[PDB]
């Protein structure tokens, strides 16, 4: 990739960009006719949020998503990976891609609650005080609708609402 | 109060002399030069309506200036309701 | 909360009913039986 | 900033419309009038001159003077005093290509055409479309025999407009 | 170098002397007995009249049944006349004046115009494109008592082409028409005689475009 | 809208007889899309090529300059001063101008046309008069030029003027 | 060195 | 703010943003353009 | 350009841009010159001068910015895009302006 560094010596600021090692795609894709790296390796409908090995290749060092025109993914699969990365951080599966903390900030101790398949941000969810009748039940969303067409090895389809 | 200067109405004088050409008070009217003294490109211009798109040669600037002008009209009408 | 005015399955405001997955399969199973019945009555 | 407006030659007045315009900028109204009137002294009074005003940060002005408007040239060339209310439907005056060439020969000396250094062919073409706005029709050749007849019939049309114009004023009073 | 395209010309189109929508009387001057049978399904079923363009190119398509009273006519007339250019646009009425009287006791008052699904309510046209009129026509169609949508000659044609396409490529081997006509499973006991022709696309005054 | 409560036997009939769109085995976007059908060249584009060829043929001195975001009053004032020395300011789109140079003698001017560029041309190489006009604005750079079909840089123009 | 039906 | 069912920008400086589970309209130039999804 | 005109080159004293046009690694440097030499940016500070000197020595392009405080800003555009140069340049404006007042 490319790196940017600034060195200040003698009240003079110098900004330079140095090229570092760039990783290379593995040769001989199973499906060279594929348009995006997903179906080139026949990974469509075959990855989940816990597959951090696939997700780590499309994220920045601070956990941010990469642009679609850089990775080369299609719009359909970029959105799926976008949600899988969000659910990976919320499950604590990417501990090395934490947000950058500015100097002079020490995070306080907060209730550590284990979670997974978390569709929404925890801070932006209101409690379900009234479940409602059986025919009008207020369900709790689990997972993501963007992963509905994934490969299911059981006869029962994925239940996205509990 | 302020008005344009009075212009004479004389069929002979207007043909022979152009009043608006002269602007200085001490100056005199400029009589029209004969036909031969005028250049060749003066009597070949389009006096009537502008040429349509079908009458313009595609390999010409005036062909695409008209077409680009029409496309500006289309966007304005579409944006008018907006 | 959740009162249904009048009676459940009769009247104007009735309790909503929904078709399950096996309800569709049972009807399709019946339809295939009758579809084959139309074949043997054609000859 | 730069302010552009049409000012009558030798008839600048301290009041509106250009008065408050310079008042907002803070430039001296009297100084502008004195310079413009004495600089346009040779030019006949009442000639519309598009003027360009340059405003310095210290409220100092350096006026710029250009050629008169084309409509002034066209109306004078055809003898018309007031342009047609509706162009196209009726023809106000009549000008020849010889008149247009003499108009374009001096109109090309203005700042706009001089900076572009376009050929005189383009200047004549743009004036042809300008006469259509005033209702004047461009004819390649014209003689005195028919010029006095068309102008004779134009006056009849002008007299008709006076009756209609006065009728609206009379109707407005009755309201 | 941006790729330019020629624009269509509307010079050959003529504008009527009264482009604006005419005033709609609140009530008919003289009531008249209808010739239709007393058993009336005026808002139920597909429309059998005013289903095609006549003069203009754009119209508001009705996707449901309902009654239009004088208030609805005023809403369309005032909105369309204000929002359109009379020089390049014109509109005509595709529905008759309110004629069916609705008499409700307060403890014949007002007339209404019944409209079936698939009927054009107001048709427009002239020296204009569809995008220009799609703005207010959707605004007007939103205020109608039934499901309405602004359509043009191309959009309406394309919509019917898509419906025909859906029936052909439908992978479901079971259709409402096949089961209803053949009385499979004794389904006619819970169906209606009108359902033999509606083919499951209509339920009361509502139309279902997604039903094949 | 299902206003009336449908009979359950009728409701099941509606659910069973639902439209099922055909699903292809492989998604069309994943397959290699056919090449875009060719179109006819724009008449304006081929008009520029004829106009560009005349510029490189009639005049021998062509000066390549970057059309900086100068004010229109200042940019027109410079154009008039260059007109006093018979120096034109030709500007052509690079998407038509680059392919012309790709098949031409002046094939090494391709890197010079990157961004906003303008061409200064004149029948007679009045280099010395042009440089002094460009010295008024220090932020207007002369990328290069070609005099008598010879490729030269800005330094050569300084040497050519002297 | 990956078959056509290979999946990581 | 103003609870609106259909959020709509009222000028060029308005920008839609998704915060606390609902879409908001923020406008620094015109504070009266602020909207909240209802 | 629009983002930079909001801040203004108040502390900036001298701006110099050098690059080799024939080289194929000066696109970012030229784009930075295009935005800086705009009318909006230069109108904010008439005293701040913009210098563009062309060289054909085959050297990597760089930008030198001199401020009133005396600090110098060096941005080598060989491997820095136009946005990165503008973002780094604009940030130094706020830091120097805060120190000045
Ligand atoms: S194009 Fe095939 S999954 Fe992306
Ligand atoms: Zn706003």
């Amino acid at each position: 990739f490319r790196e940017v560094v600034e060195t200040q010596e003698g009240k003079t600021t110098i900004i330079e960009g140095r090229i570092t090692a760039t990783p290379k795609e593995s040769p001989n894709p199973p499906n060279p006719s594929g348009q995006c790296p997903i179906c080139r390796w026949n990974l469509k409908h075959k990855y989940n949020y816990d597959d951090v090995l696939l997700l780590s290749q499309f994220i920045r060092p601070h956990g941010g998503m990469l642009p679609r025109k850089i990775t080369g993914l299609c719009q359909e699969e970029h959105r799926k990976i976008e949600e899988c990365v969000k659910m990976a951080h919320r499950a604590g599966l990417l501990p090395n891609h934490r947000p950058r903390l500015p100097e002079g900030v020490v995070p306080k101790s907060k209730p550590q609650l284990n979670r997974y398949l978390t569709r929404w941000a925890p801070g932006s969810v209101k409690p379900i005080y009234k479940k409602g009748p059986r025919w009008n039940r207020v369900r709790m969303p689990v997972g993501s609708p963007l992963l509905r067409d994934n490969v299911c090895y059981s006869r029962t389809p994925w239940k996205l609402y509990h | 109060a302020l008005k344009d200067p009075d212009v004479c109405t004389d069929p002979v004088q207007l043909t022979t002399y152009a009043m608006g050409v002269n602007i200085y008070k001490e100056g005199q009217d400029v009589p029209l030069k004969p036909d031969a003294e005028y250049p060749e490109w003066l009597f070949e211009m389009n006096l009537g309506p502008p040429k349509t798109l079908e009458e313009l040669d595609p390999e010409s600037r005036e062909y695409w200036r008209r077409l680009r002008k029409q496309n500006i009209w289309r966007h304005n009408r579409l944006s008018k309701n907006k | 909360r959740g009162r249904i005015p009048g009676r459940q399955w009769i009247g104007k405001h009735r309790r909503p009913r929904f078709v399950s997955l096996r309800a569709k399969q049972n009807m399709i199973r019946r339809l295939e039986i009758e579809a084959e019945n139309h074949y043997w009555l054609s000859m | 900033g730069v302010i552009r407006a049409i000012v009558r030659a030798g008839l600048a007045m301290p009041g509106p419309p250009l008065g408050p315009v310079l008042g907002q900028r803070g430039v001296s109204i009297n100084q502008f009038c004195k310079e413009f009137n004495e600089r346009t002294k040779d030019i006949k009074e009442g000639i519309p001159l598009p003027t360009k005003i340059l405003v310095k940060p210290d409220r100092t002005f350096e006026i710029k003077i250009g050629q008169p408007t084309v409509s002034y040239f066209l109306k004078a060339a055809a003898g018309i005093e007031k342009g047609a209310r509706q162009t196209g439907k009726e023809v106000a005056g009549l000008v020849t290509l010889k008149h247009v060439y003499e108009i374009a020969r001096i109109k090309a000396q203005d700042e706009a055409f001089a900076l572009q250094d376009v050929p005189l062919s383009s200047v004549v073409r743009s004036i042809i479309g300008s006469a259509r706005s005033l209702g004047i029709r461009v004819v390649k050749d014209l003689s005195s025999e028919e010029l006095a007849a068309f102008q004779k019939e134009r006056a009849i049309f002008l007299a008709a407009q006076k009756e209609a114009d006065l009728a609206a004023q009379e109707e407005a009073a009755k309201k | 170098v941006k790729t330019l395209l020629p624009v269509p010309s509307f010079e050959d189109v003529s504008i009527p002397e009264k482009p604006k929508l005419r005033f709609i009387e609140r009530a008919p001057l003289v009531p008249k007995v209808r010739r239709e049978p007393k058993n009336l399904s005026d808002i139920r079923g597909p429309s059998t009249e005013a289903t095609e363009f006549t003069e203009g190119n754009f119209a508001i398509l009705a996707l449901g049944g309902g009654y239009l009273h004088w208030g609805h006519f005023e809403m369309m007339r005032l909105t369309i006349n204000r929002s359109m250019d009379p020089k390049n646009m014109f509109a005509i009425w595709r529905v008759p004046a309110p004629f069916k009287p609705i008499t409700r006791k307060s403890v014949i008052d007002h007339y209404v115009t019944p409209v079936k699904a698939g009927r054009l309510v107001v048709e427009m046209g002239g020296r204009c494109e569809f995008e220009e009129v799609q703005g207010f026509l959707d605004q007007v169609a939103h205020k109608l008592p039934f499901a309405a949508k602004a359509v043009s000659r191309g959009t309406l044609e394309k919509m019917r082409k898509d419906q025909e396409e859906r029936e052909r490529n439908n992978q479901n081997p079971w259709t409402f028409e096949r089961i209803a006509t053949a009385n499979m499973l004794g389904i006619r006991k819970v169906l209606s005689p009108y359902d033999l022709t509606h083919k499951g696309k209509y339920w009361g005054k509502f139309y279902m475009p997604k039903r094949v | 809208r299902h206003r009336r409560v449908m009979h359950f036997q009728r409701q099941k009939l509606m659910a069973v007889t639902e439209y099922i769109p055909p699903k292809p085995a492989i998604h069309p976007s994943c397959l290699p899309s056919p090449p875009s059908p060719p179109q006819e060249e724009i008449g304006l584009i081929r008009l520029l090529r004829r106009e560009i060829a005349a510029v490189f043929q009639d005049n021998r001195m062509i000066a390549v300059c970057q059309n900086v975001a100068l004010s229109a009053e200042d940019k027109l004032l410079m154009r008039h001063q260059l007109r006093k020395h018979k120096i034109l300011m030709k500007v052509f789109p690079n998407q038509v101008l680059k392919p012309f140079l790709e098949d031409s003698k002046y094939q090494n001017l391709l890197p010079l046309f990157v961004g906003h560029n303008m061409l200064l041309v004149s029948e007679e190489p009045k280099v010395k008069e042009m440089v002094r006009i460009l010295r008024t604005v220090p932020f207007l750079p002369l990328l290069g030029g070609c005099i008598d079909d010879t490729i030269l840089s800005r330094q050569g123009f300084i040497n050519y003027s002297k | 060195s990956y078959l056509p039906g290979y999946v990581p | 703010f103003k609870n609106k069912t259909v959020l709509k920008k009222r000028c060029k400086d308005c920008y839609l943003v998704k915060r606390r589970g609902r879409w908001y309209v923020y406008c620094k130039t015109h504070p009266r353009h602020k909207q909240r999804q209802m | 350009a629009a983002a930079l005109a909001r801040l203004g080159l108040r502390p900036v004293k001298q701006v110099r841009v050098q690059f080799c046009p024939f080289e194929k690694n000066v696109e970012s440097t030229r784009t930075f010159l295009q935005t800086v030499s705009s009318e909006k940016v230069r109108s904010t500070n008439l005293n701040c001068s913009v210098i563009a000197d062309v060289r054909h020595d085959g050297s990597e392009p760089c930008v030198d910015v001199l401020f009133g405080d005396g600090h110098r800003l060096i941005m080598r555009g060989a491997h820095l895009t136009a946005l990165e140069m503008l973002t780094a340049f604009a940030s130094h404006i706020r830091a120097r302006d805060a120190a000045g007042s």
